[PDB]
Formats: C-alpha cells, structure tokens, sequence
C-alpha cells in the first residue's frame, strides 16, 4: 500500500492510502538534550525543543529527515522502501525545498515511488468538486488557494501569516487580562485546550459584544489541570474575531474572509462564480463553530448580491488535506503519476516539478 | 505497444530531463485513426 | 443469486520477480528461502549465503 | 420507458467518461528501447526524426543558415549553368 | 473476444430479478461493455468465466466460449499449459470471414460415413 | 498528410505522453525497483571555460560527474572577425570615406553581434559617426577583410544589394491599387 | 547575393537551445493542465459511485 | 549538448501594474503582487494586497516605475526586499537573479541597477534581458514582432535573433490607464458615485437603476486622495475586466445596440446594464481620432515595421505577438488580426501567435526570462560579481544586449 504524509507547521498526519482517517497524528517537534513527537513534549525540561517547518516551509532539513524516520519506523512502524509515499507540500513552496524532499526520498529513504501534491488541491479532493477555492488555516500559516479543474493558480494565491499560533498566544493574553495565570512556556498547552473546547465565531461580534457584557448567560466555565476552575466569558468569541479582525493581534491585514475575496477577485471573470459557490475550508483553525456562517455572510456582504455563496465546512474538515491525499493515492488513474527510482536516478532530483503538478 | 493502437499524430522530442517526449496533434478523423490497425511509424526493437 | 453471480474482484497483475543475484527475469523460486533464482550458480550462491546467515542469526 | 432512460443516462455518463483524456503517459520501452521505423512500397525504411537539444559542434560544418532570408530566397546557390554570363 | 473485466448483473423491478448482463471485454485496442441478454447466464456458469479469462462470444446464437486465463496472470513459478492464452489483438469486436475449398467427393466422403460405434470403427 | 507545429499544433491538441514506469501498477514493477538503489545526486559548484572571469555556478549532478569539464562549453566559438594593427591600417585600409575609430567601431560591433549586419545597423552609432546604410557597413567589413586577406573568396557588390533594397521597397510602398493591377495581370496573362 | 559562410556562433546555438526548451514549457504546461483535469474528475466519480453504491 | 541546466536563478519581471517574480524553470510566476505600494511619511511601505486594502491614516499610494523605469529607488528597494523576504524566503547573495527591462531604458537606469543589485542586495551574478526579446523566447521565436500593451504604454518592438531593433520601437499613451480614465469619465457622465468597497459596512440587493442602499463604514480613519483613487482604479479595472469588448469592425452605433446588454453590479450593490459604450471605449485603442496625433494599435505595429531593414519585415509580419494585460480585452485579438490582415502587403505572410490566456499574455515575460535562464548554453552570458569589481561601468553595457 502507498504512504500519504502530509507534513504541516504544527502536526504531522501519515498513514495508509484508501483509509478513512490518518493512523497517526503527532506534533512536529524535534528534542534533542534526538526525539521526535509527543516522547519530545514528554521531556520538555531536557531537550531543546524545535519546529523544522515554518509557514509550510521546511528550514532545518535534518530534523525533517528526522520527523520523517520517526513516522516511518515508529508510527506506521512500515519499511519506507517498501511503499510509495506521497508527500505533501504548501502551496508557493521554493523550487529548491521540492527538490530536496526528492532527495531525501531518494537517497536517504530509497522509497520505490514518491509523488508530492500541494495540499489544497488535496482538501479540495476531500471536498469531491472540480472547481473551488480553499482556504486552509493550520497552525502557523493561513492560504487561500484558487483552484479551477484541479489546477492550482499559483498567482491568486494569498497568503495570511495569522493563524492558530497566534491566536492561542492572542488568548493567552486575553486570559491574563481577566487576571488567569497562563504566561509560562507549558501552560500554553492549557490556553490550546480551552481554546478547542469553548471559543466560538460570533455572527455578529458587536451583538454578542454587548450582550455578554449586559448578560452572564454567555459565559463558560473550565477547569485547570491543578483543580482551579476558571469562568470565561465574552473571551470565548473575540479570540476567533481575530481571524476577521487580525488588527487585534496588532497587523495591519485583512481578515480571512478580504482575503478569500481578494484571491477570487484575482483570478479570472468567469471562473469566479465556481468559486464562490465552492469555497472550502480546510486546516484546523477552522474548526470553530459558526465559522461557515461568519464566513458566509461577510463574502455575501463583499461578494455580488447576484453571486451565489456556498461554504463547504465537512465536519471533517481538520484532516481534509490527508484524507485527500488517501483518496489520490488509492486512484487508479494516480498510479502512472509516481516518480520511480529509475527516474530518480535517471533525471535527478529535479524530476519533481517533471512529473508532479 | 501499450496499448497496441495508434495514437494519431505524433512527434518524438526530447524532454528536459533527458525524457523522450511524444508531443501529439490534434486531427478531426482521431477517431478514425483510434480505429485504424501514408507515412504510418511503428517501434521496432 | 450470489451464489450464480458472484462479484468477483479482478486479479491482482503478478509481480515480475527478478533474481539478485543477476538481475534476470525469475524462472525458478528456491523451495527453502523462498527467493527466486535464475541460474545454478546463483542458486549455489544464495544457498551458501543462506547456510552462512542461519550461522550467524543462529 | 424507465429502461429506456436509464440507458439513455448510462450512455450519457459514458459519453462524459469518454470525453476525458484517454492517455497521458507511455511506456518506458517505447521511449527509449525501441526506435520508431516505417517501410514503404519499395520496401525503403525511413526512422522517425527525434527532436534534440542542439549537438556540440565538432568542426566548422555546422554553418549557419538565416531563417528570416529564406523566407523570400531559397537555401541554395544558383547553378552556374542557369546563371547569366558576367555582365 | 477480449479478456472479462466484469460481469455486474443488472437488478430490475419485475413487471432479484435481472434483465441485463453487462460483461467488459478488453483487447489491446481497447475496452468495450456489452449489454447481453440474461439467459447469457447460463452459459457464463457452465463455461466458468471469471475475470481475467479471455472469452469470445458468437452474435449469432449468443453462446460464450472460453479459452483460458489472460497470460498476465501467469507466472513462470505455476504450471498449467492449456489455460492460457495471450491477450487479443485488434478491437474488441471483430468480423471474420473463412473460406474454405472442398470437393464433391470430400463431402461425400463426410457423409458416408461421419467421424461406440466410433471406436470400433 | 502530416502536421507541422513549432510549440504546439492547436489549443485542441491531445497531451504529451511522458514515459513513466508503476503505469501498469506498482506492484508489477515492485521486484525490479526493490531490486536496485539510486544512483547519488549533488548540488555541486562547477567551472564554465567558456566563462573567462572563473565565477562556479550550481549544478544537480551525480557524485561522479563532479569536476567534469562542462558541456556546454563546447558551444563556445565566435564568428571569425580579423584584426589589424595601427600600422596595417595606415599602411594598407585608409579610405577618405571612413574615420578609423569609426571603422574600430564597426568592427566591435562586428564581433559583438556575430555579423549579424541588421543588429550592427540597429546598435551603430549614428550620432556620433556618419550615418551608414548597412551595404555601407557590409562593403567596408567585407573589403577590409578581403584586403587584409590578400595582403597577408565570393567578394561583396554593394551595388547589387543597393539596387534589391530598393526594388524590395518599391515593390512593398505600393498602394493597393497597384497590387491589385498587378494581380490582376497575372491572373489575365496566364 | 550570397554572403560569405561562416559557421554557427554561440548565440545560435543559444537560440536553438531556447527554441527546444521553450517548446518543452509549453507542453509540460499542457500537461500538467490536462493530468489535473483527469485526476479531479476521477475523484468526483469516486464520490459519486461511492455515494450511489452506499445507498 | 543536453537539456538545458537550471542554476536555481531566479526572475524578476517588475511591471507598473504588477511585480511577476518566481524561480528560473517555473511555467508561472509564483508571485505577482501590484507594483502600487502604501507610504506613509514619518517611510513605512505597505506593499502587497493583504497591506494595501486596509484603510490607513496619511498612507499614500505611489509607484516606483515611471514611463517604465524606475523613478524612486528607494520603493524599488523596498518592493525588493518584500519580494525576497515574504515570497522568494531565500537570501538574496544565495541565487542569480535575471530582470527584465524596458525596451528603451537608459544607459544610466540600467547601471544604477546593476550597481543597487551588486553592492546592495550582493546577488552571485546578474543579468539584464528586455521584456520584447523574453516575450519572444516564451513563445520559441527569435525573431518577431513583439506588440505589449499593459497599463502604461501600447508598444511595437522589433526582435531580430534575439536582439531588440531599438529604431523600430513605436510606443503609444493608449494602454490599461487610458481605458480606466475613459471607464472614469463613462460612469461621471452616468452619475454613478464610485463607492470603494472598504467603505461598504453592508449593502442589500436593489434593482437595476434604483439607487443604493449600502451603510458606511463607522470609526473610518481619513485616507489619503491617492489611496481613495488607487480603490476606485482598481473597482474600475475589475469593470473594465468584467465589461468592456473591443468590436469584431469599425465601431457603428446601429449594430452596437442590436447587440445584447450586460449587467454589471459595483460594490455598493448598484447595477446597470451598459449597452452599447461598453464597445465605444475600447475603440479608443484602435481608432482614437473619435475619442474626445496619437496612433491606433495596428497603425503602432505598421509603422514599427516600416522603419526596420526589408530583409527582415517578413520574419516580423510573420511572428506578431501580443503580450500586456491590456490585450486580454474580449475580442482585441480578433479585431487586431483582422486590421492587420487588411492593412498588411499580400507578398508577406502575417500570422499572430494564437496564445491567447491570462498566463501567456500577462506573465510572457516572465516565462522568457525563465526559458533562459534555464539553458546551459546561457550560463556564459550571467555578470559575475568578478566581473562588477571590474567592469562595474564597463561590462555591465557591453555584457548585456
Ligand atoms: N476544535 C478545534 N477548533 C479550533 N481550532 C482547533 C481545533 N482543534 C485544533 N485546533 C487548532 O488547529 C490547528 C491544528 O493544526 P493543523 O491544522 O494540522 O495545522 P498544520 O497543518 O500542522 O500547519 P500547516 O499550516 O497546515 S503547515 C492548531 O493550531 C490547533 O490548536
Ligand atoms: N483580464 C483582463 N482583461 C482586461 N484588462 C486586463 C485584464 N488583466 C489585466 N488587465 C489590464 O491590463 C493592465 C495591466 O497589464 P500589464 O501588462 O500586466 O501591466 P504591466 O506589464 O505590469 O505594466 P506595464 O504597463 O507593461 S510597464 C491594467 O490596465 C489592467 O486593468
Ligand atoms: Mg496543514
Ligand atoms: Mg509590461
């Protein structure tokens, strides 16, 4: 069976091709006093804590060499040179890092085939439609990727630098400001769950603005590791806000839903209308609730009273990237696509921008 | 040779990567030539 | 009905097996190791090696 | 008439299969393992041309040819024999 | 003629029961579906079709006839002769034209006398 | 009956096929891939002789084509264009018509463009130097070099490529009346 | 009137090698074009049989 | 010798409407940001989309590009390090880097940036191509006709084996911005209030010709009447995108009306159906002596031709390409064929190059400038910084054609 890995900022997803759901899900963390994933969180006191991919883009090529033997060996416990792999890549990666991933495949791995795909082309296969744009938002970058009959337009994309990060960091702040202790490094973690379990997206912030300050009926409560129970309330949707609002982490930037806009109003007259009526969100910082009808009602207010909006928010949303993945690499169609060892050794490691799309 | 039919129009190029291409025109009787078993190229070894 | 119309899934295409020891098209398959073999000597070959790693693994 | 249309839709879905590309890759025995040939009436071969990068030049025989001049003259010299005598 | 790629029977209200079965053949030309009549049934289950078997069907009288597995099955490690066969060349369908030149005497030679009674004959 | 094409045919033209193996599935082709291992790759400086200043650029080569002279370098020739001395010229080229550093100029231009005569008429610096003609320019290339050549062969008719440029041009400035006579007269004398 | 001959200079070839590898862009384009188009159209077809098989 | 070696160079395509950059091998830019770009005067820069659309006190809106080169260096700079730092994320000392260049820049513009790009930005090597002579190479012809009309000029340059005939370029004023003035002047004449969609708190549905009913925007900080311009230019290019088709012939009133409406809806929720001056304004670019002695595009492509040796007018009528945004208006191509084919000598054979897409027009310089950069046989021509601590002033003119 092939491999799909999809490498992301925060975690990695990898499993099997054909299967509904990854078989494993870890951060990308690499420790070294080298441990990699949640045995590395385990030992924050003594190891040296490091993220190898930043906005989607790999910076340390040891540690995802490292990342990737450790997802090999110890998650799917499987022979890299027994399986074709197909990697993951963000959109308006450099040339050079796709070359090295087929290097290292390669050289290093000696895998039999290896394809890498862009991942909102994979989200938009996990949606089932042709024509759409994507805007996945994980943990350190956010994009909007226009794509029509599966052909990415690489110069519609639009890239946003906030993400899940930030707005675990922007809630870390809002919660000191209601007087809760969060500021050191490990209760990060705790800000993370809270943040997963109660915020939501406000349809309208102002309304809930105010009637969370007249009204304690909007208000949750959740409990700290120790024992200690915490009341938040009004603080449950103006973090999401940010993604909207992104002047409240202080960046001067346009929200989520202007940069969809902006990245539909880039691309073609014609193609536009596929477009609004698939707009797709995939990543995890859109698991929100109440972020498809936020969404769907700022591009109605920016988009056409004549143009039709459809937000496709599956609940499944978080993993859509991978479980598209799956279903390209268990297509029949596909299996012509696979870089071989033979091309490989034959063509180089440029072979890549050849074959994959 | 795989699959045994002719394929219509062709030219051999080669590719960046050292890869010998088929490059391919289109022509209104393709069917009539996906059907068919002038200057008519096969491979030999 | 199933019984008359079985719904059967087409068969898997083989695996060319080539032999390791000359890399030629397989044309035999050894009874203990399980490793095909094209030739005699290859088979002497892959015996002796067999005979040594079942020494040193035990 | 329910057969009728779910014949007509099959054929539908069929003609939508159809009008999908039929092939994007070949073999790597026809790529490079087998040279293209074509034998004629006379039994004369011809093998196909293969459009190369330019070859490395191993002496002065390689001379240049202007594109654009051979749009309004023709690449050859007259013959001496339909040339005028000198003036 | 061609290798079965499937035999998918079609369900239908009665007005199971079935009134199709779709069988695919694939030569090297390419792949075509058929739409045969479901007493085609019977003879699909005397003859044994399975996918992977090359078959040929007559227009005519509509009986199938096997004539083995398709030889991209067979590995150099099993045994068997008789049962493969290579793939079909040339479209799936085909017309075949046979001409045959006998003499008067040869059919009277047939008909005199047709080849137990045969055994001791 | 064929098809000619320079990138391709028409908007409606089929793909290109790319070979690839795994077409017909991997798992056919497992053996033979499990068989062997890849050949290593590297992202490797290497010196251009055609480059006379030294600078390496990057290549992805495999380990042992590191250091190979590079290919192409073979490419590399200029158009033959002489020189001469200060002396030659004094002794041998002086012509009233034309200064030495114009004629200095017309010879860098020569070697810069590959005699390619239009380029050197489009780069010549006419502000600075009289205004040439090109069958100017080719008359002065050509009949230095055939009397460099001589002192140390098709020779050039300025007159003859004179005369072709302008009847090229009077036949091109002709108003569509008068192509129209003129096809219509040859369509009338057949 | 014939010019001298003289044999192909470095920016000949150049301009061969660019006409070669500008050919090769456009058909890889075309390409990539048409194997997109192929491959999303499968997947639909997989929801779609997918779907009308599970019901 | 083989194919061509790709050195990892990058491209930088710095228009006055769009900056196209991307990696040397690369069919497509993969950025293409607007050139505009946000100054505040304290100079901050807000240079790309995600900065520029957001509303904010005393930011102006400027280019560095004038006439087609660059004016303000130091928003040049600017634009520079926001493309390498944002897009490229590469340092700028690791990989050559190939620009383009106008037609006909400077002797001095050309050696400013070549000095900018040694001593600032410390590039391996460099080199300095023009868009006609890429726009050429991306479609595999050495030789042409090159006619670009962008924002800023509709020009005609000769390309003779690779090589700019810089006597033949004809440049003309009637380009993207003279049809966003006309598509300004078209909408004042109509009364129609151009509202920038960052004022637009929310709008509801009205009908065609009912006035609208949109709410603005509260806590608004004043912006600057450069920023309020650029908004509206760019709702008038999406119009002008969206609306405008250049006539299949001569512009006649009779057979414009017979054709069918289309409706068009701006941001503040108002819609029209425009009728016939959707065809009326492109004209301008082929007739303008109608508009309210400026050259029409086939009288551009015409007298450029004219002016170049007859030996060579064959290979130009014989490869005319299009290239600029500008072309991409409904039925500009076919209405510049068919004035070609009327206007151009019967001994001649004139063929436009059929590419005709967003890609292939906008971006064709960019691909030209990849497709060499990627040969093996152009890996002589880069200027080495060697070569800069030299010929900082004299190679830099003799290096680059
Ligand atoms: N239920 C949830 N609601 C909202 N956010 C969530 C939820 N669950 C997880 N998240 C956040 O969503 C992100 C999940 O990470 P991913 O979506 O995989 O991003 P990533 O793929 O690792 O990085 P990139 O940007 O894709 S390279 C983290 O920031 C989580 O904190
Ligand atoms: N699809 C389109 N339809 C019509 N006009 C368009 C289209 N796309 C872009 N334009 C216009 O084309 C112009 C920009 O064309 P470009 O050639 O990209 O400009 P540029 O090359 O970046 O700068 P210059 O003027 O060439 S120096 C603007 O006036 C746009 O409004
Ligand atoms: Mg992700
Ligand atoms: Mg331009």
């Amino acid at each position: 069976a092939a491999l799909v890995v999809d490498n992301g900022s925060g975690m990695c997803k990898a499993g099997f091709a054909g299967d509904d759901a990854p078989r494993a899900v870890f951060p990308s963390i690499v420790g070294r006093p080298s441990y990699v994933g949640d045995e590395a969180q385990s030992k924050r006191g003594i190891l040296t804590l490091k993220y190898p991919i930043e906005h989607g883009i790999v910076t340390n090529w040891d540690d995802m060499e490292k990342i990737w033997h450790h997802t090999f060996y110890n998650e799917l416990r499987v022979a890299p040179e027994e399986h074709p792999v197909l990697l993951t890549e963000a959109p308006l990666n450099p040339k050079a890092n796709r070359e090295k991933m087929t290097q290292i495949m390669f050289e290093t791995f000696n895998t039999p085939a290896m394809y890498v795909a862009i991942q909102a082309v994979l989200s938009l296969y996990a949606s089932g439609r042709t024509t759409g744009i994507v805007m996945d938002s994980g943990d350190g970058v956010t994009h909007t990727v226009p794509i029509y009959e599966g052909y990415a337009l690489p110069h519609a994309i639009l890239r946003l630098d906030l993400a899940g990060r930030d707005l675990t960091d922007y809630l870390m702040k809002i919660l000191t400001e209601r007087g809760y202790s969060f500021t050191t490094t490990a209760e990060r973690e705790i800000v993370r769950d809270i943040k997963e379990k109660l915020c939501y997206v406000a349809l309208d912030f102002e309304q809930e603005m105010a009637t969370a300050a007249s009204s304690s009926s909007l208000e949750k409560s959740y409990e700290l590791p120790d024992g200690q129970v915490i009341t938040i309330g009004n603080e449950r949707f103006r973090c999401p806000e940010a993604l909207f609002q992104p002047s409240f982490l202080g960046m001067e930037s346009c929200g989520i839903h202007e940069t969809t806009f902006n990245s539909i109003m880039k691309c073609d007259v014609d193609i536009r209308k596929d477009l609004y009526a698939n707009t797709v969100l995939s990543g995890g910082t859109t698991m929100y609730p109440g972020i498809a009808d936020r969404m769907q009602k700022e591009i109605t207010a920016l988009a056409p009273s004549t143009m039709k909006i459809k937000i496709i928010a599956p609940p499944e949303r978080k993993y859509s990237v991978w479980i598209g993945g799956s279903i390209l690499a268990s297509l029949s169609t596909f299996q012509q696509m696979w870089i071989s060892k033979q091309e490989y050794d034959e063509s180089g490691p440029s072979i890549v921008h050849r074959k994959c799309f | 040779t795989v699959p045994q039919r002719c394929i219509g129009f062709a030219r051999r190029r080669v590719g960046r990567g050292g890869r010998v291409l088929l490059d391919r025109a289109h022509s209104d009787y393709d069917s009539v030539f996906h059907h068919l078993d002038w200057r008519h190229f096969r491979p030999r070894t | 009905f199933e019984e008359w119309f079985p719904q059967g899934r087409p068969p898997k295409v083989p695996v060319r097996e080539v032999c390791p020891v000359t890399h030629r098209p397989a044309l035999y398959r050894d009874p203990v190791t399980d490793i095909p073999y094209a030739t005699a000597r290859a088979f002497k070959i892959i015996r002796e090696a067999y005979k040594k790693y079942i020494t040193a693994h035990g | 008439f329910w057969n009728l249309k779910t014949l007509q839709e099959r054929e539908a879905r069929l003609r939508l299969e159809q009008e999908e590309a039929e092939l994007l890759t070949y073999t790597r025995e026809d790529a490079y393992s087998m040279e293209y040939v074509y034998e004629d009436v006379d039994g004369q071969t011809e093998v196909m041309p293969l459009w190369t990068p330019p070859t490395p030049p191993q002496d002065d025989s390689d001379i240049y040819l202007d594109s654009v001049m051979c749009l309004m003259y023709e690449a050859t010299p007259i013959p001496e024999a339909k040339l005028p005598p000198v003036y | 003629e061609g290798e079965v790629t499937e035999l998918t029977p079609c369900e239908t209200e009665n007005p199971k029961t079935i009134s199709h079965v779709i069988i695919g053949l694939k030569t090297a030309k390419g792949t075509k579906q058929l739409k045969l009549d479901p007493s085609i049934f019977e003879s699909l289950q005397k003859e044994r079709v399975e996918a992977g078997d090359v078959i040929y069907i007559e227009a005519n009288s509509g009986a199938v006839k096997r004539q083995g597995r398709c030889d991209t099955y067979a590995t150099e490690f099993d045994l068997e002769a008789e049962e493969y066969v290579p793939l079909p060349k040339g479209d799936v369908h085909k017309k075949k034209e046979i001409i045959q030149d006998v003499t008067l005497h040869d059919l009277d030679v047939a008909n005199a006398r047709p080849q137990i009674l045969s055994m001791m004959g | 009956r064929e098809v000619y094409a320079l990138l391709y045919s028409d908007k409606k033209d089929a793909p290109p096929l790319l070979p690839s193996d795994t077409g017909q599935g991997y798992r056919t082709v497992k053996a033979k891939l499990g068989s062997k291992k890849v050949r290593p790759w590297k992202w490797m400086p290497f010196t251009n002789p055609a480059r006379k200043d030294g600078a390496m650029f990057f290549h992805w080569r495999r380990a042992a084509e590191e250091g190979k002279d590079y290919p192409f370098a073979r490419f590399n020739k200029t158009v033959q264009v002489p020189v001469y001395s200060e002396q030659e010229y004094q002794l041998y080229l002086h012509d009233d018509a034309w200064t030495k550093a114009e004629t200095d100029h017309l010879f860098d231009l020569s070697r810069r463009f590959d005699l390619r005569f239009v380029v050197i008429h489009d780069r010549y610096d006419h502000q600075q130097f009289k205004k040439r003609s090109v069958e100017d320019l080719k008359e002065r290339y050509y009949h230095i070099c055939a009397k460099l050549a001589n002192v140390r062969i098709p020779v050039f008719d300025a007159g003859h490529e004179r005369r072709r440029k302008e009847q090229l041009e009077r036949l091109y400035n002709r108003t569509p009346e008068q192509v129209a006579e003129e096809e219509y007269l040859l369509q009338e004398l057949r | 009137l014939q010019e001298a001959p003289r044999p192909k200079s470095h920016w000949d070839y150049l301009l061969e090698e660019m006409q070669w590898m500008a050919t090769d862009f456009a058909q890889e384009r075309r390409w990539k074009v048409a194997a997109a188009k192929k491959l999303v159209r499968t997947v639909v077809r997989h929801h779609e049989e997918k779907q009308l098989r599970e019901e | 010798v083989y194919g061509g070696d790709e050195v990892g160079a990058l491209v930088f395509d710095i228009g006055s409407y769009t900056v196209r950059a991307g990696y040397a091998g690369e069919d497509c830019p993969k950025v293409d940001f607007p050139t505009a770009i946000g100054m505040v005067v304290e100079p901050t820069y807000y240079i790309d989309t995600n900065a520029l659309r957001v509303p904010r006190e005393n930011m102006e809106a400027i280019s560095p590009l004038k006439n087609g080169m660059v004016e303000d260096w130091d928003s040049f700079q600017a634009i520079l390090d926001h493309t390498y730092k944002m897009h490229v994320k590469s340092e700028a000392s690791l990989h050559p880097v190939l620009m383009s260049e106008a037609p006909w820049n400077t002797r001095a513009k050309r050696e400013k940036l070549t000095e900018l790009m040694f001593e600032h930005y410390n590039i391996p090597a460099f080199f300095l191509c023009k868009t006609a002579v890429l726009t050429a190479f991306a479609n595999g012809r050495s030789t042409g006709l090159i006619l670009d009309s962008g924002a800023t000029h509709t020009t005609a340059i000769p390309v003779h084996d690779g090589y700019v005939l810089q006597q033949g370029i004809v440049k003309s004023p009637l380009a993207g911005d003279f049809i966003t003035m006309q598509c300004r002047e078209l909408f004042q004449e109509m009364n129609i209030e151009l509202v920038p969609p960052y004022m637009i708190a929310s709008k509801e549905a009205v009908r065609e010709g009912s006035p609208a009913n949109w709410k603005r925007k509260e806590k608004l900080p004043q912006v600057t009447r450069s920023w309020h311009n650029y908004m509206c230019n760019c709702v008038i290019q999406d119009f002008q995108a969206s609306v405008l088709q250049v006539s299949d012939s001569t512009y006649d009133e009779q057979v414009a009306a017979q054709m069918p409406t289309v409706h068009y809806e701006f941001p503040n929720g108002y819609n029209c159906d425009f009728g016939a001056e959707r065809l009326k304004i492109p004209e301008g670019l082929f007739d303008p002596s109608n508009v309210k002695t400026m050259l029409g595009v086939s009288h551009v492509v015409t007298t450029s031709v004219g002016m170049c040796d007859i030996d060579i007018r064959p290979g130009l009528y014989g490869s005319v390409i299009v290239a600029g945004g500008n072309t991409l208006i409904q039925s500009f191509t076919d209405r510049l064929n068919r004035e070609l084919s009327q206007k151009t000598p019967p001994s001649m054979r004139l063929k436009l190059i059929a590419n005709n897409t967003t890609v292939e027009r906008r971006f064709s310089s960019w691909i030209g400038g990849s497709i060499l950069a990627s040969l093996g046989t152009f890996q002589q021509m880069w200027i080495s910084k060697q070569e800069y601590e030299e010929g900082g002033k004299q190679c830099v003119e003799r290096k680059c054609p």
